[PDB]
């Protein structure tokens, strides 16, 4: 079992920089080359940079060579991605990945990687960051929830009762608005007995505008 | 700088300097030679797999002025040098080491990192 | 360079085979790993080096190398494999991946959808905005239509509607908004959120109190 955890996602704007960091855990690191690969919405799989063992061979997928530097710290099991003058198509998920060996003289192929991050979202826009309003969606079984109303860019994300409630929860995707603001809810199925005696409580967190709200739902 | 090669199997190969650490991590070359001894059976044995070129490319890598950071044989070279003298080294029962795994090195028309090809 | 087929259909329990292609001029050797993707998730590992299946993989999928083509062989298809697949490789550039292939399962049984609309809240209300919400779930396949009705009339302003997504149970799921002042909300008798879904239609219906 292998932990790959990205962060630095957010908003940039247009020519703006970003800087990406992957915690790993699980295995020896410094034994293996390891990738960033990207995914932009709706589209495939691109080969962004990859590093060896020892920090010493990077090297760039085409779209992104001359503006990007891959670097990691073995001491701390991070690996790190920059990136300059970002264009509106860099736009993307940005992957940690794992490969499967470790050693590199500069070349690199994407035949074994065998761990994969969640990613992290990377919108490139000059459109504003906005924080969303959030309302509680009240009430066998009862279906309640919490409205994320109007906010740019994504991602939200919503938790029960302080990550508490796992059980029963559905975020749903959110809907992009023609105001181009974004909106979604989270709706958690609970036992109708339990309507007088638990609290309920939505807790949402939007990095870019840091907006963080927790939402009691009463009936 | 640069300093003339004393890995016997890679005297005079048509470069005179090598520089270490080489490619494959050896601080000296009485260490590298030693590392390289259980390839010479392969390579006197005629393979026609430029295998003796691919092996001094990483063990004694040319040294020069004129560029930086050694110039290893293109990945094809390791590929085709694997591949012509696998039969020879089922017979000998020599397995291709994981040191030696050709997905690491470039191939050609990579402008960051530039690899030689067999005169 | 590195070249796959956009989209496969296979039906249940037959063999679904996607290729990846490099550059047959080349003289060296090819390697490729194969990745599976579902919507919304990250990629998971199938093959690497060309052949090989990590342990919780199952059995049915295999990979294998003829000159520069590797085929990912799904025996046995099942829903579950309804998903992305890309091969990792290398172009003449430097490490890759295909393009992509879309792998659809035929048969997949029906599903209506379950819905859910939630009234405006008081604290909504009382910033002077008001949206009524309406969640779709666990229907197949995708497509559905929404409308909303105000009393029995159309409601012909005011809405967004999702694309549907495939949930983690592998159907649908998709939300409609319709977004209202209080004055409209409260000056109505009722409000509808009607969802059809392969002719039939299931409606829910709110009121002010």
């Amino acid at each position: 079992e292998v932990q790959l955890v990205e962060s630095g996602g957010g908003l940039v704007q247009p020519g703006g920089s970003l800087r990406l960091s992957c915690a790993a855990s699980g295995f020896t690191f410094s034994s293996f080359n390891m990738f960033w690969v990207r995914q932009a919405p709706g589209k495939g799989l691109e080969w962004v940079a990859g590093i060896d063992d020892d920090g010493s061979y990077p090297n760039y997928g085409s779209a992104v060579k001359g503006r990007a530097t891959i670097s990691r710290d073995n001491s701390k099991n991070t690996l790190y991605l920059q990136m300059n003058s970002l264009r509106a198509e860099d736009t993307a998920v940005y992957y940690c990945a794992k490969s499967g060996y470790g050693g590199s003289w500069g070349g690199y192929i994407a035949d074994d990687i065998d761990a994969w991050g969640q990613g992290t979202l990377v919108t490139v826009s000059s459109a504003s960051t906005k924080g969303p309003s959030v309302f509680p969606l009240a009430p066998g079984t009862a279906a309640l929830g919490c409205l994320v109303k109007d906010y740019f860019p994504e991602p939200v994300t919503v938790s029960w009762n302080s990550g508490a409630l796992t059980s029963g929860v559905h975020t749903f995707p959110a809907v992009l608005q023609s105001s181009g603001l974004y909106s979604l809810s989270s709706v958690v199925t609970v036992p109708s007995s339990s309507l007088g005696t638990q609290t309920y409580i939505c807790n949402v967190n939007h990095k870019p505008s840091n907006t963080k709200v927790d939402k009691k739902v009463e009936p | 700088k640069c300093q003339p090669i004393e890995i016997p199997m890679c005297k005079d190969i048509g470069y005179q300097m090598t520089r270490m650490p080489n490619l494959m991590g050896h601080e000296n070359q009485r260490e590298a030679a030693i590392q390289l001894h259980e390839f010479a059976p392969l390579v006197e044995y005629g393979c026609h797999g430029h295998l003796r070129f691919f092996l001094c490319s990483l063990y004694a890598p040319m040294c020069t002025e004129q560029v930086s950071t050694p110039i290893p044989a293109c990945r094809v070279m390791c590929e085709q040098a694997r591949l012509k003298c696998s039969p020879i080294m089922e017979q000998f029962n020599f397995k291709w080491p994981d040191s030696l795994d050709c997905r690491k090195l470039p191939n050609k028309n990579d402008p960051n990192y530039l690899c030689m090809e067999a005169p | 360079e590195l070249t796959q087929p956009p989209s496969v259909s296979v039906s249940p329990g037959q063999t679904a085979r996607i290729t990846c292609s490099g550059d047959g001029s080349y003289a060296g050797s090819y390697y490729y790993g194969w990745y599976q993707q579902k919507p919304g998730q990250a990629p998971v590992t199938l093959i690497y080096y060309n052949n090989k299946r990590p342990s919780g993989i199952p059995e049915r999928f295999s990979g294998s190398l003829s000159g520069s083509t590797n085929t990912l062989t799904i025996s046995g298809v099942q829903a579950e494999d309804e998903a992305d697949y890309y091969c990792g490789s290398a172009d003449n550039s430097g490490a890759a991946f295909g393009g992509g292939t879309k792998l659809t399962v035929l048969g997949q049984p029906k599903a209506a959808p379950s819905v859910t609309l939630f009234p405006p809240s008081s604290e909504e209300l009382q910033a002077n905005k008001a949206t009524l919400v309406c969640l779709i779930s666990d229907f197949y396949p995708g497509a559905v239509t929404v409308a909303w009705k105000a009393d029995s009339s159309p409601v012909k302003a005011g809405v967004e509607t999702t694309t549907p997504s495939k949930q983690s149970n592998n159907k649908y799921a998709a939300s409609s908004y319709l977004s209202l002042t209080p004055e409209q909300w409260k000056s109505h008798r009722s409000y509808s959120c009607q969802v059809t879904h392969e002719g039939s239609t299931v409606e829910k219906t709110v009121a002010p109190t």
